RNA sequence: AAACUCCAGUUGACACAAAAUAGACUACGAAAGUGGCUUUAACAUAUCUGAACACACAAUAGCUAAGACCCAAACUGGGAUUAGAUACCCCACUAUGCUUAGCCCUAAACCUCAACAGUUAAAUCAACAAAACUGCUCGCCAGAACACUACGAGCCACAGCUUAAAACUCAAAG
């Protein structure tokens, strides 16, 4: 199906970043995975400390991957992330675009609920 | 129509011979996924 | 401008110094209010110790250092300490609901110290372990 | 009754007028009232949809000297 | 409603429990 | 017979079911500052729909978009981001008065 | 109480009689009691308002056809 | 088993699918699909080897076909999962269930009980 | 421990107006449920014990929810008898 | 009081444990039960009822084997209270609570209110509780106590579970 790869690389120079991300790319293809798109977010703060491979990180580079790939293929792709010390933080998700949002009317109301005891004179 | 229009963005998909290619554009360009909503139900997104 | 009750951030600069510092030099009075104690402990912002005091070391035992006199007193004590390294401004962190958590700060007050936030970090867990059993007390 | 919905869509283009109502006089006409007449007698005239017809009316009572203030 | 009920079957079992353990 | 009879007819004056601020807009776990709207600047609680004003199925959104971006990198978990501390108001709580 | 006035002058001008206050019990089950032995009761009652002020029913429509008194009610 | 290079259901009848660039067929392929994908062509490869009418699904053939390959389907699930209690007792209700029809289409229509049990290779058993 | 300090639950004090401040850092973590909860988390409270709380708590804010809106529904009867004597 | 005083407080590093707020929502599942995040698989039946001759499940506690261990904690020890306290209060610690592979098969397993279909009128209706009824089907109950017992039989259960009486006794029990 179609998966998204929100990938947090550590803060490195831009020559190191793009031997990364094309490390990180090359092991999706070579497990069946057709790549689709590559969003940058931008290099921003940690929302908290972040400890991976005996280093405390505080910054981080933010990437989004876009592509299609086999179920098999997610386990085989979270143990790759895992060893690669570059990356601080990597996990997929299905992506949110192939999930259609049925439309909406609007609020309903509720009435009181009625009918709950019975009209005898306590 | 679907099979119609992947057709054409098929083209777009990244590819072992444009990979270096693609990585060095993205990290020229940046996404933004950030908007904030009024009490009138009315985006607004930021100026920067 | 106008006065918010958000303190300031240390990556945006700020136009709020006290005695010619920014909110982060100011120096932090650690106090852990608890159910039978009141602990105080004045620190620098390079987390240098400066003053310490508690109910206990003030002189009162058992039943009696879980009261705001004690908790006063103690204040009063740590303020005093501190005072004579050239302490002026603080920022009170409080631990705890104890009967010394407003007590304390006043203490504090009363030793020549001003406040100029009150920060509450009490330990509560999101779920964490468990604690003891009810009392039938 | 059929010229509730004239109603409705009246009051949501214009909504009341300055014009309160007259409760005890029981042959009182509303500004609305009035609308609606308008409305049906060119119904009668051979008009079938509802865009044209409402269109029209309006236009009849401001030549007759009727102040509407769209709610816009 | 009362456990008077209970109470007889509580102390049933509680003694052919105890009575069990001796034999 | 007579003409003035009333007839069988739904109700032309009912007015449209009211909608949420949120109501057709899509709701992602990478856009914190919508997300930390719902959230108290002090605590980093999330806010109920009694505060948010949201529906069922939208409040249901933010909760699980919120607990996944805390955990991924993206959110805070005990308080709120400062830099979106100046974005408008849309929950209904006052707290200094 | 709006219409108390109103009711017990009519009924003072057409000679006949009006109750709008406070109902005590056994005004028409235990009349004899209250007034007289050789008491007569009303031969037929008129309802202006058939509730009181908690809207619920007047105690004298039950026990008006306890009596056997017709009842005119709005 | 269907291979993976076998196209969807849905896309399968389209025209013009046949001349198509190969990561587009690779995309609407079983590969790229999830397991409920793969048990929609197994069902309708039963539909026409056995049933006489494939477009009707709601005979009592169809039925037996559709819940022959949900059986299937949670038989592979428990040769993984052996400790899911709640899959263990689908199982074991949708082979009852298919009992029951096929008792009724043995008692009806014993030209096509014939059929089903040789196509889906079943071997009704009288109970003890 | 990860997050960044003196960010939550901090409240700046104004022209020295210590008390005034303790009150509103109380109020936010009361209207937040902080309080209660730590109160709670004091001792363990079995589960069977926490559903007998929450049913109870949920439905005394149904009857004094609904008392509240009669109230407010009948203050406008309060003002003085207009037909004192009748 | 005892205990601790290689204790306490600030900061940093740091889990095979437990899962604030959202939840004023009322959803999923046959029930048990299920409220941190992600992914994979996945939630029977195109009429209903239906197995106490069977099959598969079944909270907690507990048994067997191998591991983990923050915190909690039967047992036990100490302190205190008490006429005594084998308890209620305080401290410490163990089995156990967790993982894995098997067993055990119990509950106020109770929303003490069976499944499917249908009704709101008539006598609505002992009382209380959560208003009163119809059709159809299965299951179950026939005074209290003896009795969640004895015997018999079956079961990886051996101080166990399931099924389950009798004699004597009472004029009440409920
Ligand atoms: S009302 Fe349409 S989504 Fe909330
Ligand atoms: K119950
Ligand atoms: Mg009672
Ligand atoms: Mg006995
Ligand atoms: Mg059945
Ligand atoms: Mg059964
Ligand atoms: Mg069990
Ligand atoms: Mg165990
Ligand atoms: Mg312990
Ligand atoms: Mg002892
Ligand atoms: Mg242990
Ligand atoms: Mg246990
Ligand atoms: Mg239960
Ligand atoms: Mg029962
Ligand atoms: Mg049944
Ligand atoms: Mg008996
Ligand atoms: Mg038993
Ligand atoms: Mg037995
Ligand atoms: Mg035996």
């Amino acid at each position: 199906p179609r998966y998204e790869l929100a990938l947090i690389l550590k803060a490195m120079q831009r020559p190191e970043t793009a031997a990364t991300l094309k490390r990180t790319i090359e092991a999706l293809m070579d497990r069946g995975a057709i790549v689709r798109d590559l969003e940058n977010l931008g290099e921003r703060a940690l929302p908290y400390r972040i400890s991976a491979h005996s280093q405390q990180h505080n910054r981080g580079g933010y990437f989004l991957v876009d592509f299609y790939a086999p179920t098999a293929a997610v386990e085989s792709m979270v143990e790759h992330l895992s060893r690669d010390i570059d990356v601080i933080r990597g996990n997929i998700v299905k992506h949110p675009l192939t999930q259609e949002l049925k439309e909406c009317e609007g609020i309903v109301p509720v009435p009181l609920a009625e009918k709950l005891y019975s009209t005898k004179k306590r | 129509r679907e099979v119609l229009q992947l057709q054409e963005e098929v083209k777009n998909f990244i590819t072992r011979e444009n990979l270096e290619a693609r990585v060095e554009a993205a990290l020229d360009s940046r996404k933004n996924y950030n908007w904030a909503i009024t009490r009138e139900g009315l985006v607004v997104r930021p100026q920067r | 401008t106008k006065f918010s009750i958000y303190p300031p951030i240390p990556g945006e600069e700020s136009s709020l110094r006290w005695a010619g510092k920014k909110f982060e030099e100011i120096p932090i009075a650690h106090i852990k209010a608890s159910h039978n104690n009141t602990q105080i402990q004045v620190v620098s912002a390079s987390n240098e110790p400066l003053a310490f005091a508690s109910c206990g070391t003030e002189g009162f035992r058992n039943a009696k250092k879980g009261t705001g006199i004690a908790a006063q007193t103690a204040g009063i004590a740590a303020a005093a300490r501190a005072k004579q390294k050239g302490v002026i401004h603080i920022r009170v962190v409080v631990k705890g609901l104890g009967p010394g958590r407003l007590s304390a700060m006043h203490g504090l007050i009363m030793g020549g110290l001003e406040v100029i936030s009150i920060t509450d970090n009490t330990p509560i867990p999101h779920x964490g372990c468990r604690p003891r059993k009810a009392r039938k007390l | 009754y059929h010229e509730d919905r004239i109603r409705a869509k009246f009051y949501s283009v214009y909504g009341s007028g300055q014009r309160a109502f007259d409760l005890f006089n029981p042959n009182f006409k509303s500004t609305c009232q009035r609308f609606v007449e308008k409305y049906t007698e060119l119904q009668k005239l051979g008009e079938t949809d509802e865009e044209k017809l409402f269109v029209e009316t309006g236009k009849a009572l401001l030549a007759e000297g009727v102040i509407l203030r769209r709610v816009g | 409603k009362n456990v008077l009920k209970i109470r007889r079957r509580k102390m049933n079992h509680h003694k052919y429990r105890k009575l069990v353990k001796k034999t | 017979s007579n003409e003035d009879l009333p007839i069988s007819m739904e109700n032309p004056y009912k007015e449209p079911l009211k909608k949420c601020i949120l109501c057709g807009k899509h709701v992602d776990y990478k856009n914190v500052q919508l997300l930390s709207q719902f959230v108290s600047p002090f605590t980093g609680c999330i806010y109920g729909r009694h505060i948010t004003g949201l529906c069922g199925k939208k409040q249901k959104e933010i909760t699980k978009a919120i607990k996944r971006a805390q955990i991924m990198g993206f959110m805070p978990v005990t308080y709120k981001d400062p830099a979106y501390l100046k974005d408008p108001k849309v929950c209904n709580i006052r707290y200094r008065e | 109480r709006q219409f108390s006035y109103l009711i017990e002058n009519m009924a003072r001008d057409c000679g006949e009689y009006a109750h709008t206050r406070y109902f005590r019990g056994g005004m028409l089950t235990n009349a004899r009691l209250l007034f007289g032995p050789t008491v007569r009761l009303p031969d037929l009652i008129i309802f202006l308002h058939t509730l009181n002020n908690i809207f619920e029913p007047h105690v004298a429509v039950r026990d008006a056809a306890k009596m056997n008194i017709p009842t005119v009610g709005i | 088993d269907p291979p993976p290079s076998t196209l969807l259901k849905d896309y399968q009848n389209v025209p013009g699918i046949e001349k198509v660039d190969d990561v587009v067929k690779r995309l609407l392929s079983l590969e790229m699909a999830n397991k409920k994908e793969m048990l929609k062509i197994k069902q309708e490869q039963f539909m026409k080897k056995i049933v006489a009418n494939p477009e009707d699904t709601r005979s009592l053939e169809a039925r037996i076909i559709a819940l022959s390959v949900k059986i299937r389907s949670y038989e592979e699930h428990l040769e993984k999962h052996r400790k899911d209690k709640a899959h263990k007792r689908y199982l074991l209700m949708s082979i009852d269930q298919r009992k029951k029809m096929l008792k009724n289409l043995r008692n009806t229509n014993y030209d096509v009980f014939e059929k089903i049990c040789w196509g889906l290779g079943i071997e009704y058993t009288f109970p003890p | 421990a990860k997050h960044l300090k003196f960010i939550a639950r901090t409240v700046m004090v104004q022209e020295g107006n210590v008390e005034s401040a303790y009150r509103t850092l109380n109020r936010i973590l009361t209207m937040d449920g902080l309080i209660e909860d730590i109160k709670h988390r004091r001792y363990y409270e079995k589960p069977c014990r926490r559903r007998q709380r929450e049913s109870y708590e949920r439905c005394r804010r149904i009857y004094n929810m609904e008392m509240a809106r009669k109230i407010n529904f009948l203050m406008r009867k309060n003002r003085a008898d207009p037909w004192q004597g009748c």
